[PDB]
């Protein structure tokens, strides 16, 4: 815990974003899940002609 | 009585060899132990040097890609777009169905 | 008799371990040596790819 | 003959529980080993990646963002349909 | 006789728990050994990974 | 006590992680307002 | 029962939100639930493009 934290306390929203990221990789790992997402969305936003 | 005496010398003996099996084991897997460690930090090592090879040559193409790009960027754009989706689309059982139309059921297997 | 017996596998175990630790320190060097190799063998196969990239690349920014 | 023959069980058992003890205690200091090892490990590959973001924050955040998106999003099963049409059944298994 | 005989095994099973025992201990400290060395191998490597990372 | 913050945070997305790895999702917008169980 | 009410005593909030988590990953370890969740989601926000 205490090394996790002072290397974390110096920057606390990056290790939210790369550790979220790496919790999401290992979630959705299996191929047993369905993601209901929109075309509108911000992600597909380079999917409309420019 | 005289068969649970020999018996009684046998365990002794037999507390002795069960160390020599622990003993090979230990002197056994940790040999092994070492060599599964040179392995994946041999692994390790291919890795920084992949990533980083991998990466020059993207950089090189971006690079090169990049003037034309800025020579006419709507003509590239059109292009590169089309090309793109023109791949998803035929790799996706797509639907095209009208605004108007609203619940629907994913069916998933 | 039976104390003879028994001192005779107690013999054989010494052996097999002494034996054991032998071949099994062939494999752990065995292993490194693969290991470098592999590494090696990455190496020249990724320094290939971005060598081809770049041809890649070129082609397209031509087109 | 029970007497002696449920004493020997009893003694028998005795020390079998210990080397079952002393085996799990082992076991949970090897986890204890690793745990810290891990730690360290990850705090160093964070460390240095550190540096190299302060200098191109949104750049970084785009490459990382989209590379874990493709990642998950070509495992999963995707839709891509109007958010408009709320209503939608799952039929699961 | 059947009296002695059944103390005389006692000592027999006394001697072989032992050994088992010590045995069990033996692999188990041993397993420890091993474990410990994977772990630091395999803390070098991600200090190398992040390396490649920081540098691309 | 030292920090809170960043402890709780790393607990969280750890013990998360590990549920949501271990459970089958879904991910539909929350406009959606219709679903069927269809359970045993 | 004592001896857990003294120590957690110390911090209430901290015992509660570890023995929480806890009981999510022995309650959900099974692979027969589902879990419904959006992208909405709090736990989701780093999925919208940065």
């Amino acid at each position: 815990a205490k090394l996790f934290a002072d290397a974390f306390s110096k920057d606390p929203d990056f290790y939210a974003f790369i550790r979220s990221l790496r919790a999401y990789e290992n979630s959705f790992s299996g191929n047993q899940d369905v993601m209901v997402m929109s075309p509108d969305s911000d992600f597909f936003r380079y999917m409309k002609t420019p | 009585v005289k068969a649970a005496f020999d018996d009684a010398i046998a365990a002794r003996e037999n507390e002795q060899q069960y160390i020599r099996e622990a003993e090979a084991y230990t002197n056994e897997v940790q040999p092994r132990a070492n060599g599964q460690a040179q392995r994946i930090l041999e692994e390790a090592r291919a890795y920084k040097a992949q990533t980083i090879l991998e990466a020059q040559g993207e950089v090189a193409r971006f690079a090169k890609l990049l003037p034309e790009y800025k020579a006419a960027p709507e003509i590239t754009r059109e292009r590169l777009y089309i090309e793109t989706m023109e791949k998803v689309l035929g790799n996706t059982r797509k639907v095209l169905v009208n605004d108007k139309g609203g619940n629907l059921m994913v069916l998933p297997l | 008799t039976e104390v003879s017996e028994a001192i005779y596998n107690r013999m054989r175990a010494e052996r097999e371990a002494v034996a054991r630790r032998h071949r099994s320190q062939g494999q752990e060097e065995a292993e490194k040596l693969r290991a470098t190799a592999d590494y090696e063998v990455t190496r020249t196969l990724a320094e290939a790819e971005r060598q081809g990239r770049i041809m890649r690349g070129e082609g397209d920014a031509e087109a």
